[PDB]
RNA sequence: AUUCUAUGAUUAGUGUGAACGAAAAUAGAGCAGCCUAUUAAAAUAAGUAAAAUGGCUUUAAAGCUGUUUGAAUAUUGUGGG
RNA sequence: CUGAAAAUUUCCAGUGUAAAAGGUAAUCGAUAAGAUAUAAUUGAAACACCUUUAUUUUUCUAUCGUAUUAUUAAACCUUAAAUUAAGGAACAAUUGUUAGAAGACAGUUUAUGCGGGGCACAGGCCCCAUAAAGAGUAAAUGGGUGUGUCUAAAA
RNA sequence: CAGUCGCGUAAGCGGGGCAUAGGAUCACAAGAUACAAAAAGGAAAGAUCUUGGAUUUUUGGAAAAGCUACGCUAGGGAUAA
């Protein structure tokens, strides 16, 4: 509750731990219907799950897995290897023609 | 005594850039009555390039005739269209020039990729105004209009 | 330049109360060195500290802080 | 100081390499070696 | 050449949108035509200033109307301008044929179409002022008023010219003093060579 | 053209689809010889062309 | 987790989440079944 | 909730090594919750949380701390983990 | 190279102190003349005017840095129940950080081998003999100027 | 054995050199593998494979100078006068 005179939120009279002790104690005696609204209620925990479901990063509803780095760069990796082999015959012809001594194109 | 290896690059945070249509409205007024066949636009594109690096000496065949361009000192100057050019024709006439550059840059080495900093636009008797990537006028009342 | 520099203080916010010359007019908010306010202005009642509580009574907000006007004249 | 260890990079861009030694006052090494990733003989060039 | 250098040189030249000759012409007008000589003689200075001072201010607020100029070498040519005021109650006629500017009189005043009625305005040995007012009162148009920011633009650049002229003479006084002093040094060397 | 243009993506692992490296290597030609080292032409063909250019 | 979901999301293991797939969809949350043809 | 005993555990982990060494959880002993505290206390917490730096502790987090600096306002998703 | 106003760019020739390139043929001259420019000349390159850049130099601003000078005009410090006193003074002093620096002080190492130990010297590996017709085989035993290399195969 | 290259008519030869003298791990650095990812999606830091930089020369691998006649303790005829 936000105090009107002072703009500061007052903690609830019963912490989240104590809220669960009453719900667990009120449910064993069939008096859970009398307790006010609480995020610890058995029906509130279940309604929130069925309504929205899992919302964690990636595997949540509407979320998409990001994939590992070696998975994101898989196609671009195999496309580079494929490009080099296709140009392999033309590279050996220029190498065997120019020769091992006069070759000047080297990786960096 | 001191020396630098770069061309002076000013801060653009406070620059006042104009859209292509808003700019021609200012330029077409200063060239009122001038022979449109003897008045042509021009573009100076400043490049963040090093002095030691090479220069650009390629050519470009624009869609509409107004071509050769050369980088002298961290800038490239060349015409892009006559005064009677409509914004639709003048627009693509610029895109063909920027792409041919960015294509030649990437074609160049990766040691110091020359990136563009600003694009200017002026006429033979008009002021040098900055260009914004936008194309349409900010004023909702005015619309694309072509005339002499 | 660097990603981390020396931590420095920018001053304390104060609201003048006697129209100090060469600094600002009466009821002018700005940041001044803590030395002058703590030793010269506060003892002589020439200004007052602008605490978050003082900002509410005056109705102003933290975005009302001005600047020192060295060219001020009485 | 007289001899150096050079890495011959595969031009297939597979990441395999061979390591040989050669004097400094000589030309870079270039050989036709076997790449176990693609399982074929490709051109291997010195790294630098 | 800083960004603010080019910026101040521009915003000053952007007086096109100002009070002197700017106004929003009505949709009734269709096009304009003018013809005058190159030089300023036999009453030809008026139109020139109207072309370099007030005419550009119209195309900014009226960029749809074509305003063309036809210059010539005949200094005695009739410095007269035509205004196609009537658009046939905005009937939107098909006035496709229309000339373009030139410098040798190659684009004279064409004959108006059926739905067009021109308005002649003579100007010879007359000041641009009397020529300007005759253009607005005749071609009824509302004059746009400047905003406060435009008043600051005029006030700022005005105070700037004070600092500029104050420096134009200052730096001028250091160079001539040097060009004078250095001249004394040259004279001294010449005298030394003689001895 | 059809051989070097083909792309066979397989189910290697983790439901991933990619082209095996050993297949990428056999696009240039079948194993047994190193492409590029083979003489494209024939020595006899070169001799015939040498005369043609001389006759003309 | 990703691996646990993908395990019970495929029909090869008869996972109780396999009914959430399409006949062409893949169990992996990142990879997809490429398309065959010439284009 | 805290406290004590055992298991977890010659474990995770750290360490060049030698060695050091948790927690969750389980079982038992006790069990008690509250602010109107069975002794009389809050108008819900700012130089605080936190950061850089010098140390402690430690697994790099968390926690403690001298120096110089320095936030936000509740699931209608503000703050810490 | 913080930014602003203004200005400056000389090998010979050249109307003359050509900053460079790009674009242009008119621009200025309140109505009468003429000055600029283009042309032509010179040069490798030719000029007004509108643009965007380059070099250098002033003032302003911004940023640092040192010295100097003042300060009940209540920082701090010293004498002083301790003051509108006197003097020093943005120093000194203290805290944190940083670099240097005294065995002044502290902990520890300074080995082992060896016809006793000290001093000296020695330490992995290779070849021959000693070695007694398989292999192996020791000594501060005899032989070696032993050894931490060389080498991509090319005019 | 598999893979794929050279030479040779062929048979076949080739996993360096006529043979016998070049030190690890850790840490560090460069490539690859797709293993695991401390709530979850990534990542970091790890693991496997290949490779480099050492008088670690007391070379199965400590970062290391002396005096004692002021000397002490535990031991030795395993060792001198
Ligand atoms: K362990
Ligand atoms: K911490
Ligand atoms: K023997
Ligand atoms: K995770
Ligand atoms: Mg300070
Ligand atoms: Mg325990
Ligand atoms: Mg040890
Ligand atoms: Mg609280
Ligand atoms: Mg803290
Ligand atoms: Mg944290
Ligand atoms: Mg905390
Ligand atoms: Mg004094
Ligand atoms: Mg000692
Ligand atoms: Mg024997
Ligand atoms: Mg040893
Ligand atoms: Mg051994
Ligand atoms: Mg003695
Ligand atoms: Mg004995």
């Amino acid at each position: 509750t936000k105090h009107p005179i002072t703009g500061k939120w007052h903690n609830p009279k019963y912490s989240l731990r104590r809220q669960a002790e009453l719900v667990k104690l009120a449910q064993e005696h069939g008096v859970e219907e009398l307790l006010p609204f609480t995020r610890k209620l058995n029906e509130e925990k279940l309604r929130k799950r069925v309504e929205l479901g899992l919302r964690v990063k990636g595997t949540g509803v509407g979320e998409k897995v990001k994939g590992h780095k070696h998975e994101r760069t898989l196609v671009a990796k195999m496309e580079k290897r494929r490009e080099a082999m296709l140009a392999m015959p033309d590279l050996i012809r220029e190498w065997k023609k120019v020769g091992k001594r006069n070759w000047t194109k080297f990786p960096k | 005594k001191k020396q630098y290896k770069f061309f002076k690059s000013w801060d653009l945070t406070g620059q006042q850039q104009f859209s292509l249509c808003d700019a021609m409205r200012y330029l077409r007024a200063v060239e009122v009555g001038q022979p449109p066949l003897s008045v042509k636009y021009e573009v100076h594109v400043k490049l963040r390039t090093k002095k030691n690096g090479p220069v650009v000496r390629d050519r470009v065949r624009l869609p509409t005739p107004v071509d050769e361009y050369r980088e002298r000192n961290g800038v490239v100057r060349m015409a892009v269209g006559q005064l009677g050019f409509t914004p639709k024709q003048l627009a693509e006439n610029i895109r063909v020039f920027m792409a041919k550059i960015k294509s030649d840059i990437g074609k160049l080495d990766d040691t110091t990729p020359k990136m563009v900093e600003e694009v200017v636009l002026s006429t033979t008797h008009g002021p040098g105004m900055s260009l914004n990537a936008e194309f349409a006028p900010t004023d909702d009342k005015i619309k694309p209009e072509d005339l002499e | 330049a660097s990603h981390r520099m020396r931590l420095q203080d920018q001053g304390v916010v104060v609201r003048l109360l006697e129209d100090i010359p060469k600094f600002g007019r009466k009821h002018a908010i700005f940041r001044i060195e803590r030395g002058r306010m703590r030793n010269e202005w506060f003892p002589k009642n020439k200004a007052e500290y602008m605490t978050p509580a003082r900002f509410q009574e005056l109705g102003l907000t933290r975005d009302a802080i001005g600047e020192v006007d060295r060219s001020f004249v009485i | 100081s007289r001899i150096i260890n050079v890495r011959l990079i595969s031009m297939a861009m597979t990441g395999y390499f061979y390591t040989f030694t050669r004097p400094r006052t000589s030309l870079p090494m270039s050989m036709l070696k076997y790449d176990p990733i693609v399982r074929r003989k490709v051109l291997f060039l010195e790294q630098k | 050449v800083g960004v603010i250098r080019r910026l101040n040189v521009v915003r000053e030249l952007l007086n096109i949108r100002a009070g002197p000759g700017a106004a929003l012409l009505p949709k009734e007008v269709t096009k304009v035509h003018m013809q005058f000589a190159h030089r300023i003689e036999e009453g030809h200075m008026g139109p020139r200033k109207f072309w370099r001072e007030n005419l550009p201010k119209l195309k900014y607020w009226n960029p749809a109307v074509p305003m063309v100029i036809n210059r010539t070498t005949d200094q005695k040519g009739p410095a007269v301008m035509t205004i196609y005021f009537r658009d046939d109650k905005d009937a939107k006629p098909s006035s496709t044929p229309f000339p373009t500017s030139s410098a040798d009189g190659s684009s004279p005043a064409p004959k108006p179409a059926q739905g067009e009625r021109i308005v002649t305005i003579d100007m010879k040995n007359r000041n641009s002022s009397v020529i300007l007012k005759e253009f607005l009162d005749k071609t009824g148009a509302v004059a746009v008023q400047p905003t406060a920011k435009d008043e600051e633009e005029f006030r700022e650049f005005e105070d700037l010219h004070r600092r500029s002229e104050i420096d134009r003479e200052r730096i001028r006084k250091m160079n001539d003093a040097k060009k004078r002093e250095k001249a004394m040094l040259a004279k001294a060397m010449s005298d030394a060579q003689s001895i | 053209l059809a051989r070097r243009g083909t792309r066979v993506l397989r189910l290697m692992n983790n439901y991933s689809y990619r082209e095996t490296n050993w297949e990428i290597g056999r696009l240039i030609g079948d194993p047994g010889s190193v492409p590029g080292t083979e003489k494209v032409g024939s020595r006899k063909a070169k001799f015939r062309a040498r005369r043609r250019r001389r006759n003309t | 987790s990703r691996w646990d979901i993908e395990y019970y999301r495929d029909p090869a293991h008869r996972g109780y989440l396999s009914h959430q797939l399409a006949p062409g969809e893949s169990p992996s949350l990142y990879f997809k079944v490429p398309t065959g043809g010439e284009k």
